[PDB]
């Protein structure tokens, strides 16, 4: 009946695919030159936070950053002359996502108590309260200074109107909690990776689904474009990490190691999309080959896991963040 | 639940395809444009580094 | 130039001395984390997204946590409270008819979930097996039998380290059958890094605050011992 | 004399090298610094200016055996000896009220314990062992009156020790005596309580399911075996006259100065530790 009629779409959708596979990227690289090796020091430690540290949001110029903590603190940094500008605190002391604003007037938080919150930095007092979710917030992301994207832990996610506070849409579909999203780069699609082994590709405007990809072996927990907008890559944690490709719509290369067995907890690319770099669970950061999956550099300053991690729109430095409550910054 | 799954499943087969050669091509193309500008791959001097 | 220079560093010292000030708070609070089995009556214990709680005891400060905002079967943020003194578990042990595998084993697996977890591999339980004058009456009364459900309740006797204090014969029995139940799974999967602090609740009792109080005091009082080596 | 400058040369080595790798990996690691790690590198600093500025002059002095530093040298190198070993047994007797506020009260010992606090608490030690060392000694109120101690005093070439009743009794008591009592009293109680929690372990969860007295006994023997007849001579020797050797007195006060080589193996065992070495 109807449950035999998406089998038959099903191995439909797979020969597709099947049909597509002229060759591998692999065998395509092959004569390129390697990257060699790269080493990274340490320029900066920033200290001041008195719990562990979940969240963490580059500024659109290069130089502001924020970060946030169990202890109920929302800090923004100046990475040149390590200095603090600003600490809002919260009214909840679970904390597990926060973003930063292009313009620089706005910075949003969330997390246990269901609700995202927006402040104004350039009047700080909380600005609007957006409620409406049935479990945690996940991630959230700015459209522009009056539209936000977030995801919760009902498997939903939605698209806000702060002036108004209104769900305008509403996207549906995934079986297990959504772990995080990222905008494409002219910001009209964007992707979600859930705990249903399963990465979807959504319409802004419209809010339908188009693709779905489903390599994964267990709970995703990091998601990025290709600076491309064509491509993307995540990482669960079964310490693996998949590049896809949405033309093709399959997926092209995985990045595995047989001597880690940790989970992966965030992953990022290069300004140029040559190198990603993927932080663990075994408290450091590893940086592969895009082009051919091979290991080029190790980042091995932190004492507990590794949980965010940023690259700089400039690609000039990556900042990363750990259990520890520091953190560094990498030139 | 069951009807919205099948209709969901038809829209996701008739889509357009392209080989793997092309995208993995396009990607290489890219990166090689744009690996001069990349200050990750090759290290800026001191003077224009703003962390040291 | 020189003079935006000496303006930032006015407002980081405002801002490091604020934070010194908070932080004495912080280190002189206590937080709980606050479980139950489904319909365990763990709001009655807290009357007599996420809600707290604020009390004090002998001039201590104390945090609660409840989580009834999330009703998912799987678990993903319970990560986030591995910095925590204790863990404070509820469970209805007059539930071993109730189909709803009955209640009791729901719970018991639960349990065992939570103590077999990476991120909460150093965190103590607190455990309170409430609704005891239900399974008194329920034991006293015919027509409901333990080993129908739970077998081994046949063959098992009352451990002679026994405390029945003006009680019957049978329902002493049942009492320490679920707890040692719930304490078999507790002693083995650990040794030594944290461990499970059984007690008996009702709802007329009020003597719970000072039990949390003993338990906190003996989990830092052990913790500190075995960092000593002298435990 | 030939074995002697050998084994008395593994002394010096032993003490530098100990209580160097105990300074560097503390500053080193950011992890490592806590409010018991300033006591313990307040006792390895004491430990190394002991082991720096003693052994060898002192080893020296005895296998020459004459002075060659003139009396000004060897008032100073005293006021060392003195200064130095004051300063570590009292820093003991601090790390021993450290863990007896932490076990018996743990509720209030964060608040009781901080950094402003443990910085005092070491400055005062420092500064009530340099009044004993320096003081008097630099203005001469520790010395003897007989015909042998005024030759001994007068000769540029001999640095010998010779004291008065008084000042080696005082010394004795305010160096040795007190720390004694104060740390058999704290870790009587930590004894106490470690037994009582067992007790309360076994009782809850006997039927399903030594370390204390070993540590305790490492912690206070090394000490006492170390230190105690040397202050038992220092003052059956004052007390009672022509009835202690000069061997022995150095003998026995040797076997005190190898405590100080002896401390960071007894108060450095732990994974931490362990971890920070091997990364060096
Ligand atoms: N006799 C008795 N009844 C109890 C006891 N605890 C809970 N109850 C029952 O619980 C009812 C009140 O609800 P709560 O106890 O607050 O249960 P709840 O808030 O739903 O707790 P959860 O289901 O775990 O969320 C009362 O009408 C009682 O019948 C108890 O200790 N003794
Ligand atoms: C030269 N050796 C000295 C002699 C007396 C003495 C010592 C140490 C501590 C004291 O309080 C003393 O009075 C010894 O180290």
């Amino acid at each position: 009946q109807l449950r035999q009629e998406a089998e038959q779409l099903k191995n439909q959708i797979r020969d597709a695919r099947k049909a597509c596979a002229d060759a591998t990227l692999s065998q395509i690289t092959n004569n390129i030159d390697p990257v060699g090796r790269i080493q990274m020091r340490t320029r900066r430690t920033l200290r001041g936070h008195l719990a562990k540290i979940y969240a963490m949001h580059w500024g659109t110029d290069s130089r502001l950053l924020v970060s946030a903590s169990q202890d109920g603190k929302l800090i923004i940094w100046d990475s040149y002359t390590t200095n603090k500008v600003h600490a809002i605190p919260l009214r909840s002391s679970w904390v597990m996502t926060c973003a930063y604003a292009p313009s620089g007037n706005y910075v949003a938080c969330g997390g246990l108590d269901n609700i995202c919150s927006i402040y104004n930095l350039k009047t700080v007092r909380v600005s609007r309260e957006l409620a409406g979710h049935t479990g945690y917030l996940s991630c959230c992301r700015f459209l522009d200074d009056n539209q936000i994207v977030t995801s919760s832990g009902d498997t939903t996610c939605a698209l806000w109107d702060i002036e108004t506070g209104q769900q305008t849409t509403t996207f549906t579909g995934h079986t297990g909690d959504v772990m995080s999203l990222s905008l494409a780069p002219d910001t009209r699609l964007f992707v979600s990776g859930a705990c249903d082994a399963s990465a979807k590709l959504w319409d802004v405007r419209e809010g339908m689904c188009r693709q779905t990809f489903t390599g994964h072996e267990s709970d995703i927990n990091a998601i990025c474009f290709f600076p491309n907008g064509n491509a993307f890559a995540t990482g669960s944690d079964d310490a693996t990490c998949r590049l896809f490709d949405l033309r093709a719509d399959q997926e092209l290369m995985t990045y595995s190691h047989d001597n880690i067995i940790c989970g992966i907890t965030s992953v990022s690319f290069s300004k140029s999309g040559r190198l990603l770099l993927a932080g663990y669970d075994d408290f450091n950061c590893n940086v592969w080959d895009a082009l051919k999956a091979d290991r080029a550099g190790v980042l091995a300053g932190h004492d507990n896991r590794v949980s965010c991690l940023g690259v700089t729109d400039d690609g000039m430095a990556v900042a990363t963040g750990s259990w520890d409550s520091f953190l560094k910054i990498w030139n | 639940q069951a009807r919205k799954l099948v209709e969901q499943l038809k829209m996701e087969a008739n889509i357009d395809r392209i080989k793997v050669s092309k995208a993995a091509a396009d990607l290489m193309a890219y990166c090689e444009a744009h690996a001069k500008e990349d200050p990750l791959l090759t290290p800026v001097p001191a003077s224009e580094n703003p962390f040291r | 130039q020189r003079n935006e220079e000496k303006a930032q560093r006015e407002a980081n010292k405002k801002i490091e001395k604020q934070l010194q000030k908070d932080k004495q708070v912080y280190r002189a609070t206590h937080r709980l984390l606050l479980l139950g089995a489904g319909e365990s009556g763990k709001s009655t214990i807290v009357k007599q997204g996420i809600f707290e709680t604020k009390f004090q005891v002998d001039k201590v400060n104390f945090h609660m946590f409840d989580v009834g905002g999330q009703r998912d079967e799987r678990r993903k943020w319970i990560q986030c409270f591995n910095d925590v003194t204790a863990i404070i578990f509820v469970v209805a042990s007059s539930s071993y008819n109730m189909v709803i595998t009955n209640r009791l084993q729901e719970a018991l697996n639960l349990f065992k979930s939570i103590w077999n977890n990476r991120w909460l591999r150093t965190i103590s339980v607190i455990l309170f097996l409430n609704k005891q004058d239900l399974l008194a009456e329920k034991v006293l009364a015919g027509k409901s039998k333990i080993e129908d459900y739970f077998p081994e309740f046949a063959r098992y006797t009352t451990p002679e380290d026994a405390t029945p204090e003006p009680e019957d014969p049978r329902v002493t029995r049942a009492k320490y059958f679920i707890r040692d139940e719930f304490l078999r799974i507790s002693t083995a999967s650990g040794d030594g890094r944290h461990y499970c602090y059984p007690h008996f609740t009702c709802a007329v009792d009020t003597e719970n605050i000072r039990r949390v109080f003993n338990d906190c005091r003996d989990i830092i009082q052990r913790m500190h011992l075995r960092q000593y080596e002298l435990l | 004399v030939v074995g002697m400058g050998i084994v008395m040369s593994l002394i010096v080595l032993a003490i530098v090298f100990g209580n160097v790798l105990v300074i560097t990996a503390i500053a080193k690691f950011e992890r490592l610094q806590t409010v018991t790690n300033y006591f313990i590198t307040s006792l390895a600093c004491a430990d190394l200016v002991m082991g720096l500025a003693v052994v060898p002059f002192g080893a020296a002095h005895i296998l020459t055996k004459t002075w060659t530093f003139g009396n000004f040298w060897c008032e100073f190198w005293t006021s060392i000896d003195v200064l130095c070993v004051t300063a570590s047994i009292e820093t003991l007797c601090v790390i021993a009220v450290d863990r007896y506020f932490a076990i018996t009260s743990p509720f209030k010992y964060q608040s009781l314990l901080t950094k402003n606090k443990a910085r005092v608490i070491i400055l005062m030690v420092w500064i009530v062992s340099g009044l004993t060392s320096f003081l008097p000694i630099q203005m001469h109120w520790y010395r003897a009156t007989h015909q042998e101690a005024i030759n001994c005093y007068a000769e540029e070439t001999c640095c010998d020790f010779f004291t008065n009743q008084a000042y080696a009794i005082a010394s004795s008591i305010v160096s040795f005596y007190v720390p004694l009592v104060i740390m058999v009293f704290v870790y009587s109680r930590v004894f106490q309580e470690a037994k009582r929690q067992l007790q309360k372990i076994d009782k809850s969860e006997g039927r399903f399911h030594h370390k204390a007295l070993k540590t305790l006994g490492i912690i206070m023997g090394t000490f006492t075996l170390c230190w105690l007849p040397f202050f038992i001579v220092n003052i059956v020797h004052v007390i009672q006259d022509n009835l202690i050797r000069k061997e022995v007195y150095i003998l026995l006060n040797w076997i005190g100065y190898v405590n100080s080589g002896f401390n960071p193996l007894i108060y450095c065992r732990s994974p931490d530790f362990r971890i920070a070495f091997q990364e060096l």
